[PDB]
């Protein structure tokens, strides 16, 4: 799946769980566009070594914060739309 | 890919 451009650029507001996890990569404010949540997010995927090493496009989340924000044991990075509904689920 | 090139992709 993939999302037209003009959806990366809406505003949204992270709930506190969500907040909390991006807080952890350095973003700092309460508002963001959905291109800088996914930024954060990936950063945080990143950091804590959640992506598989030899087909990096899965990403393990069972034992994360990550994982009880999603509600997935794990994910593809190629389902676009499923990562999208995962953050607007997990806004205020 | 690298995962970076992967979420690059979703990003943009
Ligand atoms: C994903 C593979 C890892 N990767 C490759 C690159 C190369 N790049 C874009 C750069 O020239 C520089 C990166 C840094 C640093 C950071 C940084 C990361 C960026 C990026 O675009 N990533 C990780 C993919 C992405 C895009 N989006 C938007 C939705 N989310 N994730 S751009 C950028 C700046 C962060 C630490 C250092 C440079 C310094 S130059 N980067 N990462």
């Amino acid at each position: 799946s993939q999302i037209p451009a003009s959806e990366q650029e809406t505003l949204v507001r992270p709930k506190p769980l969500l907040l909390k996890l991006l807080k952890s990569v350095g973003a700092q404010k309460d508002t963001y566009t959905m291109k800088e949540v996914l930024f954060y997010l990936g950063q945080y995927i990143m950091t804590k070594r959640l992506y598989d090493a030899a087909q990096q496009h899965i990403v393990y989340c069972s034992n994360d914060l990550l994982g009880d924000l999603f509600g997935v044991p794990s994910f593809s990075v190629k389902e676009h739309r499923k990562i999208y509904t995962m953050i607007y689920r997990n806004l205020v | 890919l690298t995962f970076g090139e992967y979420w690059a992709q979703l990003a943009s």
